[PDB]
């Protein structure tokens, strides 16, 4: 999606 | 309690000389930057703070900074264009290259992550990380003998970032780093995720979105097969991409459409011209106009795979959108078809759904509908069916139509509309 | 005829 964001692990 | 800290807490642990100090401040904003609620990016980047997760990308000694600043790295650049170009200016892009070669892998796929948010941003970037050697180290961490022992997680990271290396436009990749990354392309179009497959089938949308040798150098790796099977999925987020790429190849030479007929894929269509997901019945519509454009025996298969009662039925009641691909679709049969083939398209049920489509408020499909009558007449010329096709017209409420349109602004559709009336009406 | 994106 062009770019994306690390949330969690 | 590396968990609710402030910029400034953040930076004086950051300035600290102690680098166990550094890395719980390191994780500290990590955690803000990965929170939901408008993570304070522009902050972190006010208080002067990439160049210092840059540097800790290089400490070997200290595996957990290089992670909890490539993580931190990552989030800023999965921003604005501004905030991607804050930790490119920071030096980024070579130190991420190097954590590639990490033998932790919660760190490489980390740098894999970051180095598709770079590249995602647009050419510049993604030719910038190409620059910078990014696709012989990305390509080396899928030279394993079956992708089925990578981590799921990992392999679909690596997916992504090369998806967005094959990405965007003005220019399109170098056609040496596409030539590069295909092979690997191929295999993964191969694999049985179906997140990889969708990001898969991406970069390959994304390849084939260009002049026809772009489109070869796809076309010539064999992969249109299995494309017309991934057409056939289940997953939506599959389909979408493999019919994109159809779509992008058929916009190319006959040669290059025939081969997408070959493998099958008119067999595919009756589901897509009905599909309950509006995108992918106007796309389909779209690939089928860039068919009707072809050749006379192209034209002929459309017809035996029954696919003009369902050009038909979109023309009939479809969103607005795919009616017009329709129409298009149309004109493009009518124009380049035999006698015989024209003749099938009225004995379908053709003109009333086409007329009906003349009390839209849109110009072009006006004049692509008018074209489609023209062709159809000309046919008719051809075999003294003019009268009959008259009738046909105006007996479902067509001449009606084509009357007030010889009274419209476009000069176009008044041209048009008053030669027809004229000559047949 | 011709295709078009």
């Amino acid at each position: 999606p062009v770019k994306k964001e690390k949330i969690e692990e | 309690g590396t968990v609710n800290w402030s910029v400034e807490d953040i930076v004086k642990g950051i300035n600290s000389n102690n680098l166990e100090s550094q890395l719980q401040a390191t994780q500290a904003a990590r955690k803000l930057l990965s929170r939901e609620k408008q993570p304070p990016i522009d902050n972190i980047i006010r208080a002067g703070l990439i160049p210092k997760f840059v540097s800790f990308l290089g400490k070997t000694d200290c595996s957990p900074i290089q992670f909890e600043s490539a993580w931190a790295l990552t989030n800023i650049a999965s921003g604005t264009s501004e905030q991607t170009k804050a930790v490119v200016d920071g030096g980024a892009i070579p130190a991420f290259i190097s954590l590639l070669a990490s033998p932790h892998a919660h760190i490489s796929e980390q740098a894999v992550w970051a180095l598709g948010n770079i590249a995602g941003d647009g050419s510049a970037f993604r030719d910038l990380v190409i620059k910078h050697g990014a696709i012989d180290p990305l390509l080396a961490l899928l030279a394993v003998p079956d992708l089925s022992t990578l981590a799921c997680g990992y392999l679909r990271n690596l997916t992504w970032t090369l998806s967005n290396l094959c990405r965007n436009k003005n220019p399109a990749p170098p056609l040496d780093a596409v030539e590069q990354i295909l092979p690997t392309l191929v295999r993964l179009l191969h694999h049985n995720d179906p997140e990889v497959l969708a990001d898969s089938c991406w970069a390959i949308s994304y390849l084939t979105d260009g002049p026809n040798e772009r489109i070869e150098m796809v076309v010539k790796k064999g992969v249109v097969p299995q494309l017309v099977k991934l057409l056939g999925a289940t997953e939506l987020p599959i389909v979408t991409p493999a019919l994109r790429a159809i779509g992008n190849i058929v916009t190319g030479t006959d040669e290059q459409t025939q081969k997408v007929i070959d493998a099958g894929a008119l067999a595919v269509f009756p589901s897509l011209l009905t599909n309950p997901k509006t995108n992918i019945q106007k796309e389909a519509t779209w690939t089928m106009s860039n068919i009707t454009a072809g050749r006379q025996d192209q034209i002929q298969q459309v017809v035996n795979h029954g696919l003009v009662p369902f050009l038909v039925g979109v023309l009939s009641k479809a969103d607005f959108k795919t009616q017009k691909e329709a129409a298009w679709a149309i004109t493009n049969y009518t124009s380049g078809g035999t006698v015989e083939q024209i003749v099938y398209l009225v004995h379908c049920g053709i003109i009333e759904p086409l007329m009906n489509l003349l009390s839209a408020k849109d110009t072009k499909i006006i004049q692509v509908i008018l074209d489609a009558i023209s062709n159809i007449f000309q046919a008719a010329e051809k075999l003294g069916e003019t009268e009959k096709l008259s009738i046909m017209i105006e007996e479902c409420g067509g001449l009606d139509k084509i009357e007030a349109l010889q009274r419209h602004e476009n000069e176009s559709v008044y041209k048009a509309s008053l030669n027809l009336i004229e000559k047949y009406f």
